[PDB]
């Protein structure tokens, strides 16, 4: 195929660089004409680039003032492959000047994606083009704001005045037809040379080899970006371009030069393989040297794990700035740090493990600490893992870092002798910083669900007036990895005792929690800074349980007339660990006043169912205290259920249409006297029965001589909660189906009806009764001559 | 913005070029 | 960026400016 | 009066009360009595001594660690004033660490001419608040009371008003009551300081606090003044001398004096301006016959030399021994750890100095604001140098403005090195300005002088900065200042934006939010809009510039102005509690509270109101069937971002007004009514979101009662139709007529007329009537209820 | 039992040393 | 003074009698 592969690029300001599409036949990319500001419908008019065949991902025109018709720029463009969908488009055309007609009929089918044609204040033929025909996606098109011989699919299908949109047979749907309409061969797509013929293929239809056009890629030619065959060699030279350029570090997995590993895949060093790696192994990220200064200054280093480079970080500013961070392990430079003031301490470097150090700060500095104010507490040398290759550490400016966590990196690092003397400022550094820490102990601890009580040794510096007081630190500690420190951590000052161990004791606690303590004290440093404090390990308890939470969401529903199905949610407050539940279960009984309520009048609706201003007074009193002392001396039951890793029930055997309480509690304890919540309520009635309000029994009738009949039936004795009454149609010869109510006190004293003066006749007895549930079945007719 | 503002560019631009990466 | 810049917000000429080559 | 007794010097006493016969005729103390060491005492050992004959203090007074005392009107109930003459660190008076001692007693003293008071550690005293001191005291700021009884438990008081006097404390009186007995004598306000007598007349000019006879010097219980033969005198008359600011002396007493010490081993007194000074100040020598110091024919300064030449100043006692110095040979080093300022005393002992022998230095004081009290302080030898080869030391200074005015103020150091180190309010620049007045600007090393902790929290900028553009908007504020250059352009890092809300126009300089800018490139105007400003609403602006140390060079950047800038207005919040209730059958009341948010003054209020109608289904429902319950009322951005990249119902204007009435509205309907407030009405007018609500006026009594007669129609079959017009103007609507129809010595039958039924079949139709007399009563039941039952329909068939 | 004794705890400690002479003071 | 002699260092019993009588 004769031409250059043309890789996606852009025109932008001027003419110029659209003369490096003269050698061009195939475009392996994408193409933006954009910017043609300073250009004229005649310097085009004569331009034109027709070996240009084949674009890969898609086209961009925007804002291009002088081209008056596109039929000119690419008389042979047929196929964008559509790889790349600029804005999820093969096409977009925005803004568009000085154009008047589309022109581009040598295009005809496209791979996938569609196109957006905006701001056309003068583009013609817009109903003339066939886009369903061309576009294997039609609905996701966007042509809005527009001006608006040959086969109709019922109006012309015409690009140009002149020559129109060519209609290829249905047959061929993508292997093109010839210039007598013949469907060329199957990688040949649109035209071709020959017809059925891949050396003489315009277009490949999936692969492009040697000028011929196959489906797939044969070995050792391996698939290059879905459109063309590449052997091993080329996709690494320009894999090893990569190594020596600016990108693109090509590699080779499924036999295909993608320009990235896949997820979990890693480079080999002797082969292109994208080799399986877990999860991505490592996440190195080149630079050399880039400073830190905010929270966007590390948004590329989201997923480094490795920086072969140097960071110089200086944040003029919570945990935000651990998620950023933390990933990476190994620094092939230096870390400088100076002066970033929100800094406590830098313990969102969790996977901070070596640093080689090779790139030396000036004065061969590995390490650069200055201006650090917050900077508390480098990392828990006690396990977390560090080591320095080589180099020497500066600390300074650092008033409030005690000197104990200088002496731990040397001995973690291994620099122990690699720095030399104002390699750390004596001075500067941890002024501010009281790390005596006279180890502290606690003497006695009692809890409980809420109150827990402490004690602690009493403790003195050699004057006893040195001590301003105790505060306890405190907070709860899920887990068992807690380190002081913008920080929440719970505090409650404590006076000095006077002069038994101080001791205190908390309210408001969560039973069954842990909780992290530590304790500190607060001195009026000498003259001379000498702090000389007392520090408390930090210790974790955890406070017993009690009685639970409800069980949430308790919900039942009468599955069935017989099943009882309940749900509901774990309490709120465990507690403790829950061991079971309580269930409790009641028939309940329904209403009596139904009983007495005759519902054969009105009324037959049924219901159905700061500090140092304070360090200040401390001293002035001593000062005055010891003044005067130099002054004086002269040295001359109910079916209960235990439900038990479960949230839901059923309760069956049940009555149908038969209320109850439902009875839901929680107890975190089973055998010894269980602590129980209270209990959850909720009603259950079940479905009623559907043969149980059905009147069944023989129906037994006196005729009276005096012409009075007198009604007997048998009542369904289990109905659907109970009968409110008996509805009675009763219809004679040549007569209509009277309609007569039987209440429950009228079948009880009257054992059925009495029915008097009746018209002589032959009639019918039909008696249906009325559950709760609703109407039951009409009696069989009992006919009787009167 | 949008429609006008590519004007309000190009006018104080044009010979200058549009940077591009 | 530059839709923000100077429509969401007002971009004065230096942004024009800087916007180009 | 005068006062019969010695002189009696001020003394101490220990251990045992033998020392005390020596109080025996002392009507007033020459000096200061010290109090202590009094272990095996006990309450008896005291209830029969008491000294009233001491009325004045001249120095001080002093208890400490005195067991068994429980009140001291018990021992020197006439005790008046103190002058406070020699202070004793600050204080005139302490009681310290007593035990059993309940309350003072001491309503017999009025003012203290000098010094301040402070109680502590006495665990058992009360009354203590029921004092107040601004009568006692001159000033009540410097006085400290913590630690005893009073603050750590309630102890009762028995103010002994059954009268006496109250006065406001904060914002409530206090019956200033001295103990149960006695309570705090207040004279008129006419007698500031030389009080009055019981009564209330005012005594003499030269009285103070207490007077036998009103206006009358020789009945002066206090010598104001002086003392001269029981006669208080503003001045002593000739040949009488001023002595120690409270009696005058003749000749012979002072010469004997000065005699006295010099045939001993201790202050040998001399004259000078009608006074028998104890030391003359430089330039002075004292004669060889008479006691006078005349000015010296030379250069002869007062010399203060000092023991070890090391001395430290804390307080007010340990200067007042340095009172007229010029020369110390020695070295200085300063120390007060109040919480007070102590410049006022600090200025008259001090400053008269001009200069040290040794080096001066500054260590953990923390009231002290600037060193201008040195009034004279030019030349520093520094010869004892501070350990370090230093002859100027700061450490620990928390409240320290300036040194001096180096405007007029002129200052020479010899030797030495200076040192500031951890001064959080004093910057470089005054130490540059001092280094070079000093003439010892290339003597100091690296670390001589701390550069981050020194003056952190000051700002001398000292210079303005510009905002080249300004602009409000809605909710976003644009502003730009003009490019700050130093010749040194990479001091600058950046300019920090300090913006806050501001109520009023009393903002503060130096809460707070604050913004960082990236520094502009090398037109150029920094600049910033800012995002989030509610409307309308005043804030305040400003900026500061970062530059580097600078310890080299001077670039101490710039600073811009506190603006003062607000908000436009916007719609505002939704009016607030709008209800609606009605007060008759055309009048509701309404009424809703003003929007949350006005952002911006509201102009009126906007209400709007229409009535609703009734359901067409109430129309065509059976209204006696059960259920008859009727109810009684982006592509153009990534395009654009991807191609550039950078190098009429009825209503009335509500205004000023939250409570509405309407008339004219139909009974018992219902109507839907709007809101809305409204910060802009003429101008294309704003108004709040509409605020629904609903009433319905209460149900009249007539409309519900049936109007017209009533009127029967008999038909041959028995069969009786009644005519009778319905209320066409009822409360809303008539539901349903009841119809009660009996017959004469009869039973009575009630009948249902639903609005359907009368309308299709004309009223209603009885059939199967036999003859009688019939008493038929029509009720329509409304909307309401029960209307008024018809007259009966009297009728045979 | 040598201690650095100051304050109430110092004035204490002087009163069981002596006590019964009287703490030295110039006449 | 004193306090320097008991508070800063540490009093030995002999130097206590010095202050007594």
């Amino acid at each position: 195929y004769p031409g250059e592969v043309c890789p996606g690029m852009d025109i932008r300001n001027n003419l110029t660089r659209l003369h490096e599409l003269e050698n061009c036949s195939v475009i392996e990319g994408h193409l933006q004409i954009l910017l043609m500001f300073k250009t004229r419908p005649e310097d085009f008019r004569d331009l034109s680039f027709p070996k240009l065949i084949m674009i890969t991902d898609y086209l961009l025109l925007f804002r291009v003032y002088g081209l008056e018709s596109l039929k000119d720029l690419f008389p042979n463009l047929t196929v964008i492959r559509g790889s790349r969908l600029f804005f999820n488009y093969a096409l977009v055309i925005f803004e568009m000047v000085h154009l008047k007609e589309l022109g581009l009929y040598n295009l005809m089918n496209i791979t996938r994606g569609s196109v957006r044609i905006e701001k056309n204040n003068e583009l013609c033929y817009l109903a003339t083009i066939d886009w369903s025909r061309i576009l294997d996606s039609v609905e996701d098109n966007y042509i809005v704001l527009n001006k608006d011989n040959c086969p109709a699919t019922f109006v012309e299908r015409c690009w140009t005045h002149s020559h129109c949109q060519k209609v290829c047979p249905t047959i061929c749907k993508s292997h093109g037809c010839t210039a007598e309409g013949l469907c060329c061969h199957k990688e040949c797509l649109g035209n071709c040379s020959e017809p059925d013929d891949p050396t003489k293929c315009v277009a490949c239809r999936n692969f492009y080899l040697d000028g011929q056009c196959v489906e797939t890629c044969p070995p050792p030619y391996y698939h290059f970006q879905d459109w063309r065959c590449v052997n091993f060699s080329f996709c690494q030279d320009l894999h090893f371009k990569c190594r020596n350029s600016r990108c693109h570090q090509y590699v080779i997995h499924n036999n295909k030069c993608i320009p990235e590993c896949p997820s979990g895949y890693t480079m080999n060093s002797s082969n292109l393989m994208c080799t399986p790696c877990l999860g991505p192994c490592p996440k190195v990220c080149q630079i050399g040297e880039k400073t830190i200064d905010s929270v966007t200054s590390a948004q590329e280093l989201r997923g480094c794990t490795v920086i072969n480079g140097s960071l110089i970080i200086n944040i003029r500013g919570a945990a935000e700035l651990e998620a950023n961070l933390g990933l990476i392990e190994e620094i092939s430079g230096f870390l400088k740090i100076r002066r970033s003031y929100a800094l406590v301490s830098l313990s969102f470097f969790r996977k901070l493990h070596l640093i080689r150090g090779e790139t030396l700060e000036i004065g061969n500095y590995s390490f650069y600490a200055l201006d650090n104010q917050n900077l508390r507490q480098l990392w828990d040398w006690s396990k977390h893992n560090l080591t320095i290759t080589q180099g020497k550490l500066f600390f300074h400016y650092n008033p409030k870092l005690c000197l104990s966590e200088i002496h731990k990196m040397e001995e973690v690092s291994g620099t122990k002798g690699r720095q030399e003397r104002n390699d750390i400022a004596l001075k500067t550094n941890g002024d501010q910083a009281s790390c005596e820490n006279e180890l502290l102990k606690f003497s006695f601890i009692r809890t409980s669900f809420d109150k827990i009580l402490l004690r602690w040794e009493p403790y003195w510096p050699p004057d006893f007036r040195d001590l301003l007081g105790f505060m306890l630190f405190y907070k709860e500690a899920p887990y068992q990895n807690v380190t002081e420190f913008s920080n929440s951590w719970t505090v409650v000052d404590i006076d000095p005792p006077q002069r038994s161990h101080p001791g205190w004791l908390m309210r408001g606690l969560k039973p069954w929690t842990q909780y992290a303590i530590f304790v500190k004290t607060l001195v009026t440093f000498s003259d001379e800074r000498r702090t000389y404090g007392a520090k408390s390990d930090i210790i974790y308890v955890q406070t017993d349980a009690t009685n639970p939470s409800v069980p949430l969401d308790p919900i039942s529903v009468s599955n069935s007339s017989s099943q009882i199905i309940l749900k509901w949610k774990p309490p709120s407050d465990p507690n403790g660990n829950i061991t079971h539940y309580l269930v409790y279960w009641e028939r309940q009984a329904e209403d009596s006043e139904l009983f007495e309520l005759d519902y054969c009048l009105k009324g037959l609706k049924l219901p159905s169912r700061q500090i140092l201003k304070e360090l200040e007074e401390s001293s002035f009193r001593k000062t005055f205290e010891d003044y005067l002392h130099n002054v004086v001396f002269v040295p001359r039951h109910r079916p209960f259920e235990k439900v038990v890793n479960k949230e839901s029930l059923v309760i069956s055997g049940l009555r149908h249409f038969t209320g109850y309480r439902i009875e839901l509690q929680a107890c975190n304890q089973d055998s010894p006297d269980e602590r129980c919540s209270v209990a959850a309520y909720v009603s259950a009635r079940t479905m009623p029965e559907a043969k149980a309000d059905d009147i069944v029994g023989p129906v037994t009738h006196e005729i009276f001589e005096n012409n009075v009949v007198h009604l007997m039936w048998q009542e369904p004795k289990e109905p659907n909660g109970l009968i409110v009454l008996y509805e009675v149609s009763y219809r004679r010869y040549g007569d209509e189906e009277l309609h007569l109510c039987v209440s429950r006190k009228h079948f009880a004293l009257e054992r059925g009806c009495r029915l008097r003066g009746l018209s002589p006749g032959n009639y019918s007895v039909r008696v249906r009764a009325t559950s709760l549930a609703g109407n039951g079945s009409w009696t069989e007719p009992t006919y009787f001559y009167v | 913005c949008g429609s006008h503002l590519v004007e309000a560019l190009y006018r104080v631009c044009g010979e200058r070029g549009f940077f591009y990466t | 960026g530059i839709v923000e810049q100077c429509c969401t917000s007002i971009c004065s000429l230096y942004q024009l400016e800087n916007y180009c080559n």
